[PDB]
RNA sequence: CCACAAGUCGAGCAGGUACGAAAGUAGGUCUUAGUGAUCCGGUGGUUCUGUAUGGAAGGGCCAUCGCUCAACGGAUAAAAG
RNA sequence: CUCAGUAGCGGCGAGCGAACGGGGAUCAGCCCAUUAAGUUAUGUGUGUUUUAGUGGAACGCUCUGGGAAGUGCGAACGUAGAGGGUGAUAUUCCCGUACACGAAAGGGCACACAUAAUGAUGACGAGUAGGGCGAGGCACGUGAAACCUUGUCUGAAUAUGGGGGGACCAUCCUCCAAGGCUAAAUACUCCUGACUGACCGAUAGUGAACCAGUACCGUGAGGGAAAGGCGAAAAGAACCCCUGUGAGGGGAGUGAAAUAGAUCCUGAAACCGCAUGCAUACAAGCAGUGGGAGCACCUUCGUGGUGUGACUGCGUACCUUUUGUAUAAUGGGUCAGCGACUUAUAUUCAGUAGCGAGGUUAACCGUAUAGGGGAGCCGUAGAGAAAUCGAGUCUUAAUAGGGCG
């Protein structure tokens, strides 16, 4: 029962090379190089699925800081005021409002100042 | 056990030979042992000692820049020996006498339960003609069948030789694979009683 | 082929109901300086230790 | 049911054999369970049984004792319960050999109280222990 | 106490004994070093074995003897550059 | 086959390893001077086999198709439904197959008779048995070492005699050396014929599917390759054009197909071109990843698809070996194909199945996976070195105590 490896080996190599599409030079042509590139891409993606949440929260915080400073507060004081006022709107929605609706963000800042008073 | 033939007559057969409960694991072991015993097992390969040539060291141990080699017939090299060369093997297994008998009893009982066993008072042909046997089997509604007789008549053997899906055997020559492979088993009463005496 | 008994170990060990028995060392010679208690307590058979039973079994497959 | 493609073995009767060195996922890849380096990782790597690294072995630091008896090889022990295998009522060395409870090259036999019997036997030329003789007589038998 | 092989302490029972009026004490020395496994043989005993049988030779069991095997768990009876 | 890895041998190490008895296969005895069984030649007769060969059943229509053996419908043969071929997959188209016949002439074997020879220079075994010395063989290494062989030195008795029974003696049992012949059961495959394979399918399988022990290498012995496939059928491309009357190509023609056009089935990858879309010449690094504008094409018009990816956070390959490697420690130029825990036997444990105080056969026989074959093996009792006892036994003066049970 002699077994020839050609068909299955070719399928596996072709699948790896297909996942390596778009890479530079030997990384999209040569199996030994392409296989390392795919694994490292997977490792990077696993790490960056965690990094993405941090980066987007940092962006929301920066935009909220800009809005609060336009309304006469700092970010930390505005967050403290909202907590004391019991408002539980999260930073993603707060930054969306800060970017797209200035009047509503002004109202939120006024509520935060009123609670801080 | 009481079973009727095709012509309505009543035959009495022992519960030991034709009424035992089905034991699939035992039947499977015996059937696979029979199939394994059917193997021939003739083959061989050449190892690094059997392949032609290869006596001398291809090149010196150090200094050439090559990977070290001891023979051109190394199993690593193209055209070299096979790493684990095969030899002829015997594929027969031992089957306990009681286990074989029990498997045969289980097979016969299951055939009786599934109605693939057909009892007939007498089964004979008047000439070694294929068409006569074919007509007999067709009126018995057993066109694909293993026929079991107390003794194999020469005319019956000759008539059955050329028919596909039809075989004829003596009562002392049944085997577990042939009892299962054919669609139906047409058994004469004399053969059934001899099988009863043999107790499966 | 058949497993072969290590004859040297076969000459040293015998099987009991639940193990192996053996003689004791230090009773062949240089006996004058030994106390009477050691003389009479090193006499007779004892059991093979459980840490050595497995090696004894591999060396003596049929006893 | 009862077809060549509808027969299966019992659950737990068959297992796949262990295949070493066929990738990371199998759990036995690369070294194949042999560990890293050393004598035992080599081909034919085990040491001879009874070798302890150089110190005097257990079977050599202990003394030899005893001698082998020759007539013990021809003496046969018979359990009392095995007497039921004998056909007939006469129990002798010949009939025990015929019943196959005694090997054919043995020259004498002994009966020990091990099991139980019901039939009455006559014992000719076979040694009996005290309890075996008592049981033989209690079953209605006799010795010569 | 201890990987093993070993090592250490021991009340008490039986027989024979020594010293004490006696209750008693004594299984070496205040204790902890003064040491060497297995194999092979020697010696004194022995109700064991004894290659047809009776013996015997040889073997077994108990006691004991022969290593600065000191590289001291001792690779050979026998070995430097 | 078992006895049995037992009894023993062994720097008592590593290892070596019987016999008796039992079960089978096959069976057979005959002679030493008027000389046997047997064997070999030759001749004749009978039987059998082998070397060419002959006959040998039964299918049409329809659809797809280049082509039918394939689809649909309905028939016929079968002692023939083994196999091969035919333009794709045929019991009925061809060769065959079952079966029935067949030899001028020659060869092999068996039996019987006839004639030679041979058995057979040998007529009961003397330089022999035995012994001293040195070696060898016996499972047996000088060991308590019997038995066999003999290089050297010696040396009987001769049936009222002699050999053996593992030092040796006695007694018993058993056999007759120093003269011979003898089939079967057993071992093997350069060959011949038939049949078979959970054997390979062109880096495999023989080194060799092909003009291979060749080419090639070496003074020589010797070493030793690579290399299969047009098409069903050559129908292998008449003729025209460019070119050097070259190579090569474009038409034409053949063909079902010519990107089947000659090193011609399929035509993967490394590697190398051409075309289109987007990006790219102020910006520093394992080349990706998470975001993300713009552009091009497509569109179910979008909270859509495909290609590209300005700008931006993070981010020093893989394997091995190591306390520890981006390491300037090892290995890899790349692709494709091959490349490493097997097989036999024995043993122990686990799972599973049969039978169960029992379980099971081995060799072998067997128109043969069946059925026979019970010799043997394991379990059912231990203690003791052993004789011996035995649910006990050993130790001991002990019925005490204690060890193994
Ligand atoms: N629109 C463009 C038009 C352009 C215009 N026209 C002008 C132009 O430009 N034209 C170009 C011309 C093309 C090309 N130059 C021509 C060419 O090359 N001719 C080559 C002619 C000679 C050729 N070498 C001969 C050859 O090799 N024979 C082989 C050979 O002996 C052998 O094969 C192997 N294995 O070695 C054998 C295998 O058994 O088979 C043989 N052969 C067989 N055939 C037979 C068959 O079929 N059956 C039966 C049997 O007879 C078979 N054997």
């Amino acid at each position: 029962a002699r077994v020839k490896r050609g068909v299955v080996a070719h399928r596996r190599h072709k699948k790896i090379l297909a996942r390596a599409k778009g890479y530079y030079g030997a990384r999209s042509r040569v199996y030994r190089v392409a296989f390392q590139a795919v694994i490292k891409a997977g490792q990077y993606a696993y790490r960056d699925r965690r990094q993405k949440k941090r980066q987007f929260r940092a962006l929301w915080i920066a935009r909220i800081n800009a809005g609060a400073r336009q309304n006469g507060l700092s970010y930390s004081r505005m967050i403290d005021g909202l907590k004391k006022a019991q408002v539980i709107i999260d930073r993603r929605v707060l930054a969306d409002i800060a970017m797209h609706d200035a009047v509503a963000f002004a109202a939120l800042a006024e509520k935060a100042k009123g609670a801080l008073a | 056990m009481n079973l009727k033939t095709v012509s309505g007559s009543a035959v009495e057969l022992s519960e030991v030979a034709f009424g035992r409960e089905f034991n699939e694991a035992l039947v499977h072991q015996v059937v696979t042992a029979y199939l394994a015993g059917g193997r021939q097992g003739t083959r061989a390969h050449k190892s690094r000692a059997d392949v032609s040539g290869g006596g001398k060291k291809p090149f010196r141990q150090k200094g050439t820049g090559r990977a070290r080699a001891g023979s051109i017939r190394s199993p690593i090299w193209v055209g070299g020996g096979k790493t684990f060369a095969a030899r002829p093997q015997d594929w027969s297994q031992k089957v306990n006498r009681k286990m074989y008998r029990g498997a045969m009893q289980c097979i016969l009982a299951e055939l009786v339960r599934q109605d693939r066993l057909v009892l007939v008072e007498e089964f004979a042909v008047a000439a070694p003609k294929t068409k006569e046997l074919l007509a007999k089997l067709n009126d018995l509604n057993a066109a694909r069948a293993l026929i079991v007789t107390d003794a194999v008549d020469e005319n019956l053997y000759l008539a059955a030789r050329n028919l596909p899906h039809v075989d004829v055997v003596d009562a002392t020559a049944i085997d577990p694979v042939s009892l299962i492979a054919f669609d139906k088993v047409v058994m004469s009463v004399a053969a059934a009683k001899k099988i009863e005496v043999e107790l499966g | 082929a058949k497993l072969k008994t290590r004859r040297g170990a076969a000459k040293r060990f015998k099987a009991t109901a639940n193990g192996f028995k053996r003689k004791q060392a230090f009773k062949r010679h240089i006996l004058t300086k030994k106390s009477a208690k050691r003389i009479r307590q090193l006499r007779g058979c004892v059991m093979v230790h459980v840490s050595d039973v497995a090696s004894v079994r591999r060396m003596c497959p049929y006893i | 049911t009862l077809r060549l493609n509808e027969l299966a073995p019992a659950e737990g009767a068959k297992r796949e054999h262990r295949r070493l060195g066929r990738g990371i996922g199998s759990g036995v890849g690369k070294t194949g369970g042999r560990g890293i380096k050393g004598q035992k990782s080599r081909k034919s790597g085990g040491v001879r049984p009874g070798f302890e690294g150089g110190q005097t072995a257990i079977y050599r630091r202990l003394p030899k004792f005893g001698f082998t008896s020759q007539i013990a090889l021809k003496t046969a022990e018979v359990r009392l319960s095995e007497l039921s295998k004998v056909e007939g009522d006469i129990v002798s060395l010949e009939t025990l050999k015929a019943a196959n409870v005694v090997r054919r090259d043995q020259i004498r036999a002994r009966i020990v109280l091990s099991g139980e019997i019901t039939r009455a036997f006559t014992v000719q030329g076979v040694a009996l222990t005290k309890g075996a003789k008592a049981a033989i007589e209690a079953a209605g038998g006799k010795v010569e």
